[PDB]
RNA sequence: AGUGGAGCCUGCGGCUUAAUUUGCACCCGGCCCGGACACGGACAGGAUUGACAGAUUGAUAGC
């Protein structure tokens, strides 16, 4: 039904899953398409090589798009197998095997922008007992807010399974210091339902009287177009 | 003395081919 | 502006058709609105109505019975 | 189009008859002197919903 | 063709085809993103 | 078990179109006929009816 419902993201995305991921033609198309809308929605300085952060790089699909646009980037992933196949695809941007909920380890005000494609819906499910969905989301969002140059937008493509998921994500972002909103491109469209959390870091009187008399239960004239109308000027 | 200026003082297709077929 | 004391008041005209008979600097005879010193239940803060202009009544002007001079 | 006149002023309109008499048609006051008042000619086209 | 007449030569190599092929009855079909500022 | 991926077909939108009908109806051309009443005109100097032949016409036809 959902990849997220399977369980721990690392255990789910094993070597077998990674192989099938890059083999999937839809994956390639939909991810590059979503990364295009992501880079457009976030208002990056026009005609300027940017420095974005791939919070969910995976196979380096969104990352390769940024490389083609000339925007240098740094990847972050919990799946070791996916990062291995991403470096086998020889992507330009650097990679880092780390957890989003744990915290992004960069100097406050380093990345001008952040690309997150289908990776934040995994933080709303406690796969372990120690894992706390609310805390994990909040810590990640707070770290991102600081790491991101105060002002730069962090586009966050997500696939919510319910309203509770979206609710949690939004609250933990707004209280971490992230301001903005969510652009649901093609909201009615279901195959194009794309939720992107854009998060920058910086006569009527007579009618009433007749109804009064009706409620009082006495005989009332039927209500017509001549109910309140001036008969004539009065001298 | 005012002046009496009432108006401003400052001055490849074949021969039988139709327009549809074209 | 009233003649005998110089006080300013605001007076009501029965419709917009009757207002075309009224020009600035016409002598106007004015009465009260009708609820004995009280204002209108519809128009806030007016208590006076125009009765005559140029020594002819607004009823005679509005009905074509008499014409007014200037 | 007319020379400027400051109100109040009375407005008599006459139509010249064939025998030379002017017949009175109107009566009123010079409202204002401004070209910013615009007149709007309206044309209504009619169609039949068959 | 339904609306107008189209004039055509009769060439020798036009032998195997119908007349209606040489007057086409239809014309060919000849057929901005939101960015949040706040 | 799938569909959502791909090719093809089909249904609503939308786009093109003269029409791509609609919740043979559509389009492009050619026939047929369409009151009396009142008043003012033409009318046995003739009002008006029918017609061969040829042609226009995508075709023929006193329509
Ligand atoms: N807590 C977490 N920390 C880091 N990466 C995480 C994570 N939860 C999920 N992920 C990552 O989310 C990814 C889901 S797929 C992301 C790849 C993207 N769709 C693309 O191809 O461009 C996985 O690669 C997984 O490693």
């Amino acid at each position: 039904r959902r990849p997220e419902h399977g369980g721990p993201p690392e255990l789910f995305y094993d070597e077998t899953e990674a192989r099938k991921y890059v083999r999937n033609s839809r994956m390639i198309d939909i991810q590059t398409r979503m990364a295009g809308r992501a880079l457009e929605l976030l208002y990056l300085p026009e005609n300027k090589p940017c420095y974005l952060l791939d919070i969910g790089c995976g196979t380096g699909l969104s990352g390769s798009y940024l490389s083609d646009e000339g925007h240098y980037w740094v990847g972050l992933d919990i799946s070791p197998a996916m990062l291995d196949e991403a470096v086998d695809r020889e992507i330009e941007g650097d990679l880092l095997l780390g957890d989003m909920g744990q915290g992004i380890p960069f100097k406050p005000g380093t990345f001008d922008g952040c690309i997150s494609i289908s990776a934040v819906q995994w933080l709303c499910n406690a796969n372990k007992k120690s894992e706390n969905p609310a805390k994990r989301l909040y810590c990640f969002f707070a770290s991102l807010f600081s790491v991101l140059v105060r002002g730069s937008r962090a586009v966050l493509q997500l696939y919510p399974e319910n309203s509770e998921q979206l609710e949690l994500i939004t609250t933990q972002a707004t209280k971490a210091g992230f301001s903005g909103g969510m652009v649901v491109d093609y909201p009615n469209s279901a195959k194009a339902k794309k939720f992107y959390l854009c998060l920058f870091s910086g006569r009527a009187w007579v009618l009433e009287k007749k109804e009064r008399h009706r409620r009082q239960g006495r005989e009332v004239r039927p209500d017509t177009q001549y109910t309140g109308r001036k008969r004539k000027p009065r001298f | 003395e005012s002046l009496q200026a009432e108006v401003i003082p400052d001055p490849k297709v074949p021969k039988g081919t139709s327009s549809y077929q074209a | 502006q009233l003649i005998k004391n110089g006080k300013k008041i605001t007076a009501f005209v029965p419709n917009d058709g009757c207002l075309n008979f009224i020009e600035e600097n016409d002598e106007v005879l004015v009465a009260g609105f009708g609820r004995k010193g009280h204002a209108v239940g519809d128009i806030p803060g007016v208590r006076f109505k125009v009765v005559k202009v140029a020594n002819v009544s607004l009823l005679a002007l509005y009905k074509g019975k008499k014409e007014r001079p200037r | 189009y007319a020379p400027i006149t400051f109100p109040p002023a009375s407005v008599l309109l006459f139509k010249q008859k064939s025998n030379g008499m002017h017949s009175l048609i109107a009566t009123g006051h010079l409202m204002s002197v401004d070209p910013d008042r615009m007149v709007i000619k309206r044309v209504v086209l009619s169609g039949h919903p068959f | 063709n339904g609306k107008t007449f189209n004039q055509v030569e009769i060439k020798p190599e036009m032998i195997g085809h119908y007349l209606g092929e040489f007057s086409i009855t239809y014309k060919p079909v000849k057929h901005s993103r939101f960015i949040p500022l706040k």
